[PDB]
Parts: structure tokens; C-alpha cells; sequence
């Protein structure tokens, strides 16, 4: 058999290759629902300070979510996506990265930022579009970004970040960076053409990227039975030549271990890795980790209570400050369209300023800076 | 809110714009056994409720969910249509039509021409929520019609009300050419109006003069028609100016004759749209009217459009071509 | 394990799933290079009339190719794609279809038409854009189409036909047609987003479609090492839940058998099948079949010679007639843009006619009808 | 052929347009160590020879083939650029840019704005062969610039010659905004001209008045500049009419001031482009010039464009806005 497209024997009988979907790729798990390590050889033995940071990052995210979800129901902010059920996938993976590894994602990734110490004030600034927002109030709520923390600004169109993440990874390879790129997306988003683009480019171009697919069984109302018919997303990886694994997304340690090993190999080998974390669309990552903490003697109900109180205060202080800040100067609607402002765009800005000088009483000028 | 909604065919029922879409779709499926409706999250009734009840009434084989893939949704629809079956695809927000741009522009639009009419996808309609909504920012606000207006072989249609939406959507579904129907999402739950229960049609490529006037012609589509209706009222009360108000309805092919006839009478034109000025559809209308009505023009044609930026979140009230912007432009134009 | 996205056990050790690319999916073959049946249980025992039609269709295509390739080198026609190396994939698969099964393809599919008795006059009419062309001279050469023979008009943009083929298949299901759709594409085209769209939609929507991927190891200059890193296209199918097989594209019988079985199951089960046929980008399908014919006593050198002569004559008669025909009326540049002709489009047509009345001497009017 | 090509920076060498692209690319890679070039079939030198020798000179890590996937190519390029590295993507024919439309319009163009300038893809350039070629039919002929002109945040640039191509491509590559550079493929092997060996820049958003005149302003870009240059010559010889001939060069942001200043002088404008009339970029120029120069206009602004059809194979000689069409329109405009 001398065919350039594939490496294979001949076969002299007709046999279609069947998918193995009923017996899929198994789900890697480190701890059970009572927080006990199942297989000691798989214990990451993370130090107490780090495990507590995982726990506190996850619960602070959950506290933030409760307050901002309510704010959205009241129309104080215009849009909100929660992180419920995704706290462990995000904090556990983030902890396995180097602080300078570049992150691309979308809507369920706030925990990565929280782990990287993004200020409550700045999550809130974006959701309120206030003067403190480095995004200048231009995008809908939860479209976070931080240059300092290597977290590329979210955009609404699904899966667009996937081939972008691959290009950034290719660039890091050339820079001899010893840096990885991680790219988060849901199982729905994986149906987009851009996911096929990204997966294939990462493999053929040998890029140090981790693809992190969260599979929670639903994309809005659509169950995965209407989304795909193979064995989830993990089973697609081998067909692209991508090393793949599936993990229990309610187990921070499983997620951490898979991510840490993917990162190690991706940087060293210049090859992509795919992790599919199984979660629930909304036996929660926070409970499981809590049971682990208790078994080590690392937490108790007094600490649980005090932290609940302290974190609610911290979130409420940031929330209140965020609501009271003015919005940015309306002039900022015109900047950053290009790096420089074209003359014809400046003319539009001048047209707005002339209009507001005459008709300004009909606009919410008192709410916006200067 | 930035607009006010206000205002022969058998029995009618009060319907908002989403209900009127549902009613059009229901009538279509009842009378056309080939017709199917598909896209993201359409089975449970859609994220804006436009398909509620349809799957239970017509079956899972006729109202169904696709994978999350807009290029697929449109390619799939083309394919249904190539067989002669009616394919009514949904794109969840117009902002997300762009993945399908190659399928729309290189395939659907050219399908009939390039085959010498051996094949076609005439029984395809793509409907999608459109236009600003107060807080949709970059990706829940866009008005993409001018991108499609440069593509011969597709029709682009945009209604201003529930009555108009149902008649125009029925005509799109029955028209023998691939159509894009953009539904102004800010109107989906706004005020209801009487809509006929039974099917009826509003013609494509025909503007509607909804108020007669003699001093200036104002042209818009979608929600912006309600802005210019208010501007006409402001002009009358404050300036004694008589405004002829026209809903374009069909972007392409557009009703050149109706607009030119109005401008020959009034001698003045102001065109308004939420989409950005540069490359916007107002440039096509202005250019054309200048070519046909040069001798009748008393003043430069005005375009009051969104600015040449992406659609912002917190700055929306400063971005849109609101009634005060339209009014001021009109004031200056009358004073020319 | 209670996850909606996938059916799987837990695993308590970290293990990435590796692609098996060096030992790929084997290549199904029925006859060797000397035309001998390897495994009698796999002989399709096609009757002599049909096997001769396969042979003659393949050689007539090859004769046509030689003449039209030369015509393109001379600039008599503007563009041409040959079928060399693809004669067996196309004639062998076409013979396994029902005559009314709808075909989508692109540039290497002329043999499907030849098998379905498409007239030489009409292949030539399209390549010359002459008055006999039912495409009205509007597309580049080799963009064939035939409604009567259920062969959807080719378009240049790669892979666009893939999700279209799936929609047509879905429609045929609903019509209770007992019809299949087949969709041809190359391995390069399989890198497009539209291929991911098509594969996934066919599976989730349960469509009676055969995906027929020709893998000849190259897309223009790009070797498959730069195109993908998994085990060809066949290995992608299982990840979408699609029954898949790989075949020897130089073996008409392997291709026929795989296609016939795919067609049988697709129609009955409403499920997609993927066939990846391995060919050479240009031990040829015509030679192999010729050896088979000789072993049965079904052909000889006298027949070979006479057919070579007869087929060259038939092709040259059609070629000469095609070159002598006028091109269509220039008015046909304006029809079929929409079904009806919009008034503003009629105005452009009238503008052209007025222009040619004055400036007509500067245009090739004598070459075009009326 | 439908056109005729005719006509300080150090040492020059005769170069055709493909060679001039190669020279720009070579200069870019020499002086910018981050710069990479990628797309379909670029490694062996490209299907129009624009990258010949570059991989051997700069390495396989810097000049490389991608999979066959235009949405990927553009997304990948964006990603390179987000890191600060220069990404020079190729799209094989402009006709095949549409799969990447969502990445261009929703991502690249909005990248800086939506992030408050925390991230950008300014170091991205997309180059692609463009325009008619005599026999390219629907998918080897297209001029897509008007589709991109409605998208704030991208620059669209089109040269008329080898000298212009190299200076404009260098400026695109170095500009801090995502640029699309469309190379008129009919010119790739047409006549050579002297091109500087070393790098140099031609400014973006600046039209070039290549011939001064006082009776009429003619505006075009790409190959069509050579058509209007000939039309100017026909008008002079046959009508005694003095034509001011302007190459727009940059589609967006466009040089409004240069065009308006010309029309204030001449009082007449004819704009020509191969792209279809409806929604074409000429509508934006006409609209704008009418707004700024209303009182100076002696006649209606003329648009001589391709018809509103897909680009045909055998009918190409009847489709294009050739010199005789432009000439006749100009004759009528002068007689107005
Ligand atoms: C291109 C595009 N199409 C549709 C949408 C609307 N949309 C927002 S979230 C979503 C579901 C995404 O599902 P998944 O990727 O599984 O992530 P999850 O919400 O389950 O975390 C959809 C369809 C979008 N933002 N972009
Ligand atoms: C969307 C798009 N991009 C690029 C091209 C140019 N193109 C024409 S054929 C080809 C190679 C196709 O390779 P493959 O699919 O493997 O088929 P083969 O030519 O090997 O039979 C390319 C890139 C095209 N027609 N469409
Ligand atoms: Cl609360
Ligand atoms: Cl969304
Ligand atoms: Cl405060
Ligand atoms: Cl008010
Ligand atoms: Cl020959
Ligand atoms: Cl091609
Ligand atoms: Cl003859
Ligand atoms: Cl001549
Ligand atoms: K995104
Ligand atoms: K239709
Ligand atoms: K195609
Ligand atoms: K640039
Ligand atoms: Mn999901
Ligand atoms: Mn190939």
C-alpha cells in the first residue's frame, strides 16, 4: 500500500468502522463525592495554601454570581452569565497554568480571572460599563479581559477564539516562550466551523495549545443528542491527531492533574492537547472540595461561616462602589475603532458634541463622565 | 424607549411582532406540506418565542434543532430548497449571520444563475432578529442589510410592525428567490396590533408611503420608521413643515420608483438608518435619487445614520440616529 | 457516571488517548494489480455488459480529457481540470447508485456524468460556453450540471456542497423517497468548516447520505502532511458517529462494493456513511480493469484498438461541433439572477442594448447568437 | 485586452506586480523578525508566484502552508497578531474571502474597540488576488471591497501598478490596524515598471491625482484606473474635454478631501468600478460628494459599474464597465 494520504495495510473484506459511543472514553476522576482520594498514585498533594486558594476562589465566584444574577433580574445590569457548575473546571485548570500562559475563552471563564486575582472592582466595572472599566463600557456584561493577567477579551460570537488561540500558540512557539495557550469553549461551540479550523491547524502546525472543552450536556435548550452523535468532543481529538482525555469537571483535582500534564507536554513537544470536562448544566465542585478540606483538617464550620460573611462583604462593597460610579465620557464611543482616529470619524464625534450642546437635555448626560 | 409604536383580510386578533411571526409560520406549515423550520433552539419555541407550539402542532421532523453552526444551517437550508421543499432557517441574532456569509453570497444568491436555471434554492428563507435593543452592544444590535444589498440574487426584507411582518414574511416564504427576513427584535414584545389570522401577502420590492407630505421626503425601515413618523410630527408642530413618510420595506430589490416620485414632489430627502453611515444602504438611495431627481433637488440629500463604529454598550443612547438627530438634520435641510 | 454529554465508565488513572496513525484504517481492495480477485466472497460478479460499460466510460473520459487538456493549453478554452487517476472512483461509485440518486460534487466528478450517459456535446458545450450549454455560458469550464441526470451544478468554492448535500438528503428522507444523496470532495476540501458542518448535521439529523472523499495526497501543492495529522479523513467519521471505510481508489470493484453497501444501509437506516478512496495525484484504474477483462475473456487487443479509434472519433466530432457553435445571446447575462427579472435589472439590460447599437463595432458581436 | 498599462527612492529594478509583491514581502521579513507569511500553497511560491523564494530565504517556520480553510487562516492570523507579531495571511482568490467574513468583520475589525485597547490585531494584513481577468467567471473575478467598506475597524487598499503595490503593501503591513490588500490579478504579469529595491511607503487614506484637469473628475481604483486614464485621452481628443484622473487607492478610510476638492474645481464627477452598481463603493463616494459639493455640481454624478449580476464567463466583454461605457456616460454628462 503506497498511498501518500495514509499509513495502512490492505484488508480483503468489506468492514465499516463503527463508532464506540455506548462505551466511550472513560471519565478521569481523582476524588469521590465524599472528597476521598481514590488512587493515591493520582494525588497531586497540592499544599494547603494552594488548596484553600482553590476553595476560596470558587466560593467567592459563587457569591459574586448570586449578587450579579439578582442585579440582572432587576435590570440594574443588562445581561449576566453565571459560573454555577463550572467553578471547579476553571479554578482547577487555572491553578495548573503558569501565570503568564495566555487564556482565550468565552462566557464561563470568570473563575480563571478570580484565581489570577482579578479585582472584584473590575468584574463589576465591566458589568456596569462604568469609568473604571478598561473596556470603556463598550461590550455587554461579562465580556471580561485583562492584559496584565493574560486573559484575552471575550467576544459574543461563539468559537471564534479557537483558531485565534492556535495562532497565538504558533507565535509563542516561535518566540521560544516556554508558554502555553489554553482555549476554553463549550460542547455547543464545538459544532462551529471555527472549532474544526482550530483543531486541525493546531495539529498540522504543531502548536503548544490546550483545548479545554466544557461539556455540560446542553447549549441553551439543545441537548447533546441534537448537537453531535459521536462520543462527545474527546473522541474527535484522535481524528485530528490530538492527544485527548476526558475528566470529571466536578473534581478540581482531576481537572488540575489533566491540565498540568497537558501543559507540560504541550510546551515540551509543541503539540495540542484536548481535555473534555464533563459538568452539569444548571455533587458540585465546591462541596466535593469542602469534604476534602475537612478530611485533612483544613477547614471547619467556623471557618466556613466567617468566609461566607467576609466574601459577601467584599462583594457587596465592590457592587455598591460600582453602581455609584459614573459611566465614561461619551467621547469614548469613537476611540479605538482604529488605533488612530480617522478624520471622518473625528467629524462624527464633533457632530455629536455640537448636537449635545443644543439637545443635551434630552440625553442622560449627568450619568456620564465630564 | 427611543421610539413609539402606534397604529379587509378577514378575522383579526391583536398580536405582537413575535406572535405575528409565529402566525405566518403556522399558516405556512399548514398549507405547504414540504415546509420545515430549523435552527438553533427553535424546537422549544425559540429564544424570542417565535416558534412556540409549532413542533407540537406539526411534528419533530418539521420543526427541529440543528447543531450550533450557522454555516451549516444555511448550507443545509440551501440543500432542502434544491429539492423544491420550503426551508425556513433561523439565524439566532443577525449578528451571527456572518459565518454563513459565503453560503449566502457565493452559493444561495448565485445558485439559479450559475446553473442556467437547472437548479435553484428559491424556496429558502432565512429569518433573523435584527437591530438595536437598548443594551445589546456589539453582537446583539447589528443591522447587516447593507452587507447583503451588494449581492445580486438575494432579497432582503425588513418589516416595521406585526401586521407588516406577517404579510412580508409570507411573501418571503412563497417568493421564488432566497430571501433574508430581518425581524426588529426591539418590537417583538412592544405594542400589539390587529393581525389577520389567515394568510395574506404584502408585496416585495414595494415601499409604503404611510403619510403624505409636500415639503420633504423621509425614508427608513424597521424600527426607524417609527422614529421618522415622530420626526414628521415634530416638524409639523415646530416648523409648519409637511413630511412625506416612507417605509422602504424591501432593501433589495428596492422600490426606486416610489422614492423618486416622492422626491420629485417634495424636492428634499432625508434617509435614516441605525446601521453605520459608511457603506450603509442610505448611500445607495441617495446616489440613485441624485441621478434620477437632480433637477428637482432643492437641498443636499441628508443621511442620518449610526456612527462609523461598532455598536456600543453603555453609549447606545448617544450612538443611535434618534428623533432629535433626524429632526435637526431636517431643520438644517429645510433652512438650506 | 451520570453525565448527559457522554456514555462512559470512570477511570482512576490519567491516560491521554493516542491517535493510531502509523497503523491506520486498512485499505479495502477486491482485485490486485493484475486484475485478479483476491477473495471470492468479495467478488461482486457484475455482468459482462456492466463491466464493459465501466471500462468504456473510464476510457472515454480519459480520451475526452486528452483533447480538452490540449485545448486549454492552446487557450481555446479558458480552464480545465482532468479526471486522471479518478476514473475508477467515479465510474465505480456511479454504477453502485440508483440512476435517480442525487449527486453533489466538484471538479473530479465528470465520470459520474459519463456513466449516466451525459452527451459529449454537452460536456463540450459547457467548456466552450456555447449556445447548446444549458448553463448559458455563465460559469467557467468543467462546472457541469444536469437536472435530468440528478447531478447538481458544480461551483468553485470548495466544500460548500457538503452541508447542501445533507439538506437534500434530509428532504429525501421526509419525502420517503428510497433515494440516497452522494457528495464527493477531496481531502483538501475536508479541511473547510463546511465539511465539519455537513458531517455533524448528517449524523444528528439522521440523513441518508454517502460522503465520498477522494484522498490523492495533495491539494494543489500541499501534501497531506500539511493538511491534517490524524489518520486521513476516514478516521474522522467515527468521532461524528458516522460509519466509515477506506478503499483502494484504483480498484473499481472495491469502490463499487463499498458504495453499494453504503447506499443500501444509508437508505434503510437513515444514517450517513463515509468512504475515503485512496488515489494518486497525477497501477491506474483503467489498466487494472483491463487485466480483469482479459482474464474473463471479455476483451482483447483488437477490441482495445477499435474502441480507442471509435472513442477518439466520437470525442473529435463533438469537439469540432462545439468550437463552431456561436456563444449565447448577451441578453442571457441578465436572466436567472432572480427567477423573474427585476425592473432595475431590465434597465441595465436595455442600457447594454442601447450601448451596443452605438458602439457595437468594438464588441465581438459576430461570435454571439442573434 | 480591455485596458492598457503605461507609466528619489534609490536603486530601482523593472518588476511586474507579482514581483513587486514579493519584493515588499521580502523587505518586510528582512526587517521584521516576527513577520510570518501563510495561507494555501504559499510555501512553493504561490499560485500567482507572489512568494517565490521566500521560504528558502527566511525558513519554513516563517513561510508556510495552512490547511485548506479560509476561516482558519484568518482566525489564525488574528491570533498571531494578538501577540504583537506581524501576520501576513494570503487568501488564494478574493472570491474565497467570504468564509472568513465573520472573522474579519466580527473579530478583526472590532478587536481593539471592544477591548478598550487592551488587545489588538493591528499587525495583521490579509492579501488576496482581486478583480476580473478576462475568463474568471463567478469565482475568479470578484471585487469584494464594498462588502468590507461597511465595516468600521478595517482598512481596504487596492493598488494600480507595481510601484504602487509595493509602497501600499509595505504601508499595510506596518499600519497598526488590520488591513485587506487586494492585488489586481490581471496585472500580476502585465507590464513591468521601475520599482525601488529597498523598502518605501505610500500613505494610506490618500488618493492620487495622476492627471490634472478642469472639466470633469474621473475616479477609480485598481485596473479601472487604466481604463479611466484612456477615457481621459478619448475625451480630450474627441470632445476637447479636460479630465482630472484620480486613483482612490484606499477604499476605507477614504480620502474624501481630495475627491471633493477636485469636484469643487471641475463641477462634474464620474466614478467607475468593476464591482456591481447596487451597494457598490461608488454609491458612498457619490452620496458624499453630493453632500459636500452640492452647489458646485453642474450635472448628476455618474456611476459606471458592473451590472447587478454575478460575474459571467462567456459574457465578460459585455459586463465590464469598459472605456466605451465610461466614455459614453462622460459624453452625456458633459452634454447635460
Ligand atoms: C455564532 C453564535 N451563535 C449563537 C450564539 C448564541 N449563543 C450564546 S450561548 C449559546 C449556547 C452555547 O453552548 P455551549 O457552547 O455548550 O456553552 P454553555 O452555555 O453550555 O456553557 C448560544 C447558541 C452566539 N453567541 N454565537
Ligand atoms: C474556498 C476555496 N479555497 C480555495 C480554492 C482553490 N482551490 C481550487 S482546487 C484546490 C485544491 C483542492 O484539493 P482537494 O480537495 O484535495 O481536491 P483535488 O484537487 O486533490 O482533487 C484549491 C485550494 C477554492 N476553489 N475554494
Ligand atoms: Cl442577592
Ligand atoms: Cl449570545
Ligand atoms: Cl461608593
Ligand atoms: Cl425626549
Ligand atoms: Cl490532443
Ligand atoms: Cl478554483
Ligand atoms: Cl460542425
Ligand atoms: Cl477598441
Ligand atoms: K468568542
Ligand atoms: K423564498
Ligand atoms: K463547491
Ligand atoms: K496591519
Ligand atoms: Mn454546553
Ligand atoms: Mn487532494
Amino acid at each position: 500500500p503506497q498511498f501518500p494520504g495514509a499509513s495502512a495495510e490492505f484488508i480483503d473484506k468489506l468492514e465499516f468502522i463503527q463508532p464506540n459511543v455506548i462505551s466511550g472514553i472513560p471519565i478521569y476522576r481523582v476524588m469521590d463525592r465524599q472528597g476521598q482520594i481514590i488512587n493515591p498514585s493520582e494525588d497531586p498533594h497540592l499544599p494547603k495554601e494552594k488548596v484553600l486558594k482553590l476553595y476560596k476562589s470558587m466560593t467567592l465566584l459563587n457569591t459574586m454570581d448570586r449578587i450579579l444574577y439578582e442585579s440582572q433580574r432587576q435590570g440594574r445590569i443588562s445581561f449576566y452569565m453565571t459560573n454555577y457548575g463550572e467553578e471547579g473546571t476553571h479554578v482547577g485548570s487555572a491553578a495548573a497554568l503558569d501565570n503568564t500562559d495566555l487564556v482565550f475563552g468565552q462566557y464561563r471563564e470568570a473563575g480563571v480571572l478570580m484565581y489570577r486575582d482579578y479585582p472584584l472592582e473590575l468584574f463589576m466595572a465591566q458589568c456596569y460599563g462604568n469609568i473604571s472599566d478598561l473596556g470603556k463600557g463598550r461590550q455587554m456584561p461579562v465580556h471580561y479581559g485583562c492584559k496584565e493577567r493574560h486573559f484575552v477579551t471575550i467576544s459574543s460570537p461563539l468559537a471564534t477564539q479557537i483558531p485565534q488561540a492556535v495562532g497565538a500558540a504558533y507565535a509563542a512557539k516561535r518566540a521560544n516562550a516556554n508558554r502555553v495557550v489554553i482555549c476554553y469553549f463549550g460542547e455547543g461551540a464545538a459544532s462551529e466551523g471555527d472549532a474544526h479550523a482550530g483543531f486541525n491547524f493546531a495539529a498540522t502546525l504543531e502548536c503548544p495549545i490546550i483545548f479545554f472543552c466544557r461539556n455540560n450536556g446542553y447549549a441553551i435548550s439543545t441537548p447533546t443528542s441534537e448537537q453531535y452523535r459521536g462520543d462527545g468532543i474527546a473522541a474527535r481529538g484522535p481524528g485530528y491527531g490530538i492527544m485527548s482525555i476526558r475528566v470529571d469537571g466536578n473534581d478540581v483535582f482531576a481537572v488540575y492533574n489533566a491540565t498540568k500534564e497537558a501543559r507540560r507536554r504541550a510546551v515540551a513537544e509543541n503539540q495540542p492537547f484536548l481535555i473534555e470536562a464533563m459538568t452539569y448544566a444548571i455533587d458540585h465542585p465546591i462541596s466535593r472540595l469542602r469534604h476534602y478540606l475537612l478530611s485533612q483538617g483544613w477547614w471547619d464550620e467556623e471557618q466556613e461561616k466567617a468566609w461566607r460573611k467576609q466574601s459577601r462583604r467584599k462583594v457587596m462593597e465592590a457592587f455598591e462602589q460600582a453602581e455609584r460610579k459614573p459611566k465614561p465620557n461619551p467621547n469614548l464611543l469613537f476611540s479605538d475603532v482604529y488605533q488612530e482616529m480617522p478624520a471622518q470619524l473625528r467629524k462624527q464625534q464633533e457632530s455629536l458634541a455640537r448636537h449635545l450642546q443644543t439637545y443635551g437635555e434630552h440625553y442622560p448626560l449627568d450619568h456620564f463622565d465630564k | 424607549a427611543h421610539f413609539t409604536f402606534q397604529p379587509e383580510y378577514g378575522q383579526t386578533q391583536k398580536m405582537n411582532l413575535f406572535q405575528s411571526v409565529t402566525s405566518a409560520l403556522d399558516n405556512s406549515l399548514a398549507k405547504d406540506p414540504t415546509a420545515v423550520i430549523f435552527g438553533e433552539d427553535v424546537a422549544f419555541g425559540g429564544v424570542f418565542r417565535c416558534t412556540v407550539g409549532l413542533r407540537d402542532k406539526y411534528g419533530k421532523d418539521r420543526v427541529f434543532n440543528t447543531p450550533l453552526c450557522e454555516q451549516g444551517i444555511v448550507g443545509f437550508g440551501i440543500g432542502i430548497a434544491v429539492t423544491g421543499a420550503t426551508a425556513i432557517a433561523e439565524i439566532q441574532f443577525a449578528d451571527y449571520i456572518f459565518p454563513a456569509f459565503d453560503q449566502i453570497v457565493n452559493e444561495a444568491a448565485k445558485y439559479r444563475y450559475r446553473s442556467g436555471d437547472l437548479f435553484n434554492c428559491g424556496s429558502l428563507t432565512i429569518r433573523s432578529p435584527w437591530g438595536c435593543v437598548g443594551h445589546g452592544a456589539l453582537y446583539h444590535s447589528q443591522s447587516p442589510e447593507a452587507f447583503f444589498a451588494h449581492c445580486p440574487g438575494i432579497k432582503v426584507v425588513i418589516p416595521r410592525s406585526p401586521f407588516q411582518a406577517k404579510g412580508l414574511l409570507l411573501s418571503c416564504i412563497e417568493d421564488k428567490n432566497p430571501c433574508i427576513f430581518f425581524e426588529p427584535k426591539i418590537l417583538y414584545r412592544a405594542a400589539a396590533e390587529e393581525v389577520p389570522i389567515e394568510p395574506y401577502n404584502i408585496p416585495l420590492s414595494q415601499a409604503e408611503v404611510i403619510q403624505e407630505g409636500s415639503d420633504v421626503t423621509l425614508v427608513a425601515w424597521g424600527t426607524q420608521v417609527h422614529v421618522i413618523r415622530e420626526v414628521a410630527s415634530m416638524a409639523k408642530e415646530k416648523l409648519g413643515v409637511s413630511c412625506e413618510v416612507i417605509d422602504l420595506r424591501t432593501i433589495i430589490p428596492w422600490d426606486v420608483d416610489t422614492i423618486c416620485k416622492s422626491v420629485i414632489k417634495t424636492g428634499r430627502l432625508l434617509i435614516s438608518h441605525e446601521a453605520p453611515l459608511t457603506g450603509g444602504f442610505a448611500s445607495e438611495i441617495s446616489s440613485t435619487v441624485q441621478e434620477e431627481c437632480f433637477l428637482n433637488l432643492e437641498a443636499p440629500i441628508s443621511r442620518v445614520c449610526g456612527y462609523d463604529t461598532p455598536f456600543p454598550h453603555i453609549f447606545e443612547p448617544f450612538y443611535i440616529p434618534d428623533k432629535w438627530k433626524c429632526y435637526d438634520a431636517l431643520r438644517k435641510m429645510i433652512n438650506y
